[PDB]
């Protein structure tokens, strides 16, 4: 089966959320597995699963999490978790959506010749970034003359005000130009005041 | 070309109208992407040739007639 | 294996006593065994020598005689070919990547083995004949 | 009626961390925000169906080694109707797109699994001949 000796699985623990284990001893129908751990362990096999299997690791980190072999839980905070820490990407695409992560700091690849770069570039072309959200809303706009939208969703303070920034910024790039960015910048304040309030969890 | 800020899912220890409201209109919005998601996979299965039965559609639609139909 | 055999193999096992006491090592009983020709891969030289243990695989001596038995039992080139094929198909392997796999993947060796086998058999472009190199390593 | 009108785009943005330390990364605060932005059940809707999509050309690149030199055709398409019917018992699993293959989730890791443990095998294979050529060189020596 594809539980076997040097097989590796994602096993549940306090402190972060799942953690990896190497099946130490080959499985058979039945209620043991002897783990390994980065340290010797064994895990009751109850009512009934399986431990979630692990992705060979040249699926891991790829721009795609539907590129992954088994989906799951742990294997998609894994690939986000290390395309985040090690490779300090922040925008990576599941199916149709992008998921971007916050940094909570400045990085270079909103240059212009960056917006350049991905001007005309379909999704296959160029790793995941907001710019590459934006420029399929423009093309698919110039082919058919339905409008498009750009839906952002999360709990505030994930940064869904600088992605809505920076999208329009790729649109005043490109179109070239009437300081419509700057207006609409200079309007947050007020609508940030007379609009957002403290909650439980979080300030505005 | 349009761009909408709008909170997600919430959920706190204490959940209250303000909650159930923003959880409703999070479930039409969901609706509305998995359907959206849907048809393209259906385009990309007829861009392949691929019979169209192998996909099924996975609706929350139960849970919108739950909260907003009469008796709801 | 004949008198004359067991002749040669245990004055050659001699020759590989560096002590003096007529023993080798567990850990030269590999060795003899593919000096004399077998190519028994590093899991089953063990297994002939019982799954020996880091102690007396280090510093426990045997003689001819506790070899033998061992070398009996491992005693008792298209499907070689076809594994070479593996990392082909104009007929040649790069030297680069054959170096790589054969120092990465597996039971894996030193780079000093790996270049001692493979020193003159790559030609300008990084390729290995490897149907000359198989005849050449197993003749 | 004014997103039905038109065609969305979607941007899900997730917080890491509460403290707003510069690229840390905790995995009890995301797995909530990845739940609470419908990720993970986009996930589980796509993992049941055809999530992995292999283009023919890059199939048969990856995977030469699985194929028997008896099996490879000139025509890649047919090559691997061939192959992985012989590698995959269940029809129900894969389906032949016209230019791309489509697997279902677990496939293409049990091909990675095997893909590997037959370059394990080779590798060995290979390099305990290559130690018992060098050995014998060795006994040359002793000998000489
Ligand atoms: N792509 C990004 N690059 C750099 N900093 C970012 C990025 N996204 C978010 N941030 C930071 O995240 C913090 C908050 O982002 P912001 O878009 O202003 O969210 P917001 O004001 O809280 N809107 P909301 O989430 O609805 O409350 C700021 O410190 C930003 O600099
Ligand atoms: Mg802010």
């Amino acid at each position: 089966e594809l539980y076997t000796k040097y097989a590796r699985v994602w096993i549940p623990d306090p402190e972060e959320v799942w953690k990896s284990a190497e099946l130490l001893k080959d499985y058979k129908p039945d209620k043991v597995l002897q783990l390994r751990l980065e340290k010797d362990l064994e895990y009751c096999l109850d009512p009934k699963e399986l431990p979630p299997l692990r992705n060979p690791d040249i699926l891991v980190g790829e721009n795609d999490l539907t590129a992954l072999s088994y989906l799951h839980e742990p294997a998609v905070l894994h690939n986000l978790k290390v395309r985040f820490i090690d490779s300090k990407l922040i925008y990576t695409y599941c199916g149709i959506v992008l998921v971007a992560i916050n940094p909570y700091e400045q990085l270079p690849i909103y240059g212009e010749d960056i917006i350049n770069a991905y001007s005309g570039q379909n999704m296959g072309d160029m790793d995941p970034h907001i710019f590459a959200v934006a420029e399929e809303a423009y093309k698919q706009m110039a082919r058919d003359e339905r409008n498009q939208s750009i839906i952002v969703s999360g709990e505030s303070g994930a940064g869904k005000t600088v992605s809505a920034k920076y999208a329009m910024r790729y649109f005043a790039t490109v179109s070239g130009s009437a300081n419509v960015e700057e207006k609409v910048l200079a309007s947050n304040p007020i609508m940030e005041s007379i609009g957002n309030a403290k909650t439980t969890r979080n300030d505005n | 070309i349009g761009v909408l800020d709008i909170y997600g899912f919430e959920t706190f220890e204490i959940n209250s109208f303000e909650q159930f409201c923003i959880n409703y209109a999070n479930e039409k919005l969901q609706q509305q992407f998995n359907m959206h998601v849907f048809k393209l996979e259906q385009e990309e299965y007829m861009k392949e040739q691929i019979p169209w039965t192998l996909i099924d559609f996975y609706d929350n639609q139960p849970c919108i007639n739950l909260i907003e139909a009469k008796m709801g | 294996f004949n008198k004359d055999q067991l002749e040669e193999f245990k004055e050659a096992f001699e020759l590989f006593d560096r002590v003096g006491d007529g023993k080798i090592l567990y850990s030269q009983c590999g060795d003899v065994m593919r000096a004399l020709g077998q190519n028994p891969t590093n899991a089953e030289v063990l297994k002939v020598l019982g799954n020996p243990k880091s102690d007396e695989l280090k510093s426990r001596r045997v003689d001819f005689e506790t070899f033998l038995p061992m070398l009996q039992a491992v005693a008792k080139y298209e499907d070689y070919l076809e594994g070479f094929r593996v990392f082909d198909g104009n007929g040649k392997v790069m030297g680069a990547e054959l170096r790589h796999v054969l120092t990465t993947l597996g039971e894996k060796m030193t780079e000093e083995e790996v270049e001692t086998v493979l020193a003159g058999h790559e030609d300008s472009n990084g390729c290995i004949n490897y149907e000359a190199f198989l005849k050449h390593i197993l003749s | 009626e004014t997103l039905n009108a038109t065609t969305p785009h979607y941007v899900r943005c997730i917080k890491p961390n509460d403290f707003k330390f510069p690229f840390t990364f905790d995995e009890k605060r995301a797995v909530q925000q990845l739940r609470a932005c419908g990720v993970l059940e986009t996930i589980r809707i796509s993992a049941a169906g055809f999530p992995s999509r292999w283009t023919y050309q890059e199939f048969f690149s990856r995977y030469r080694v699985l194929m028997k030199q008896k099996d490879v055709l000139s025509d890649r398409k047919q090559t691997c109707k061939n192959v992985l019917e012989k590698l995959i018992l269940d029809k129900d699993k894969y389906q032949f797109g016209k230019t791309k293959i489509f697997f279902r989730a677990g496939q293409v890791a049990y091909l990675e699994k095997i893909r590997a443990d037959k370059l394990r095998a080779a590798c060995i294979r290979i390099q305990k001949t290559i130690r018992g050529w060098l050995m014998r060189k060795k006994y040359m020596r002793m000998r000489r």
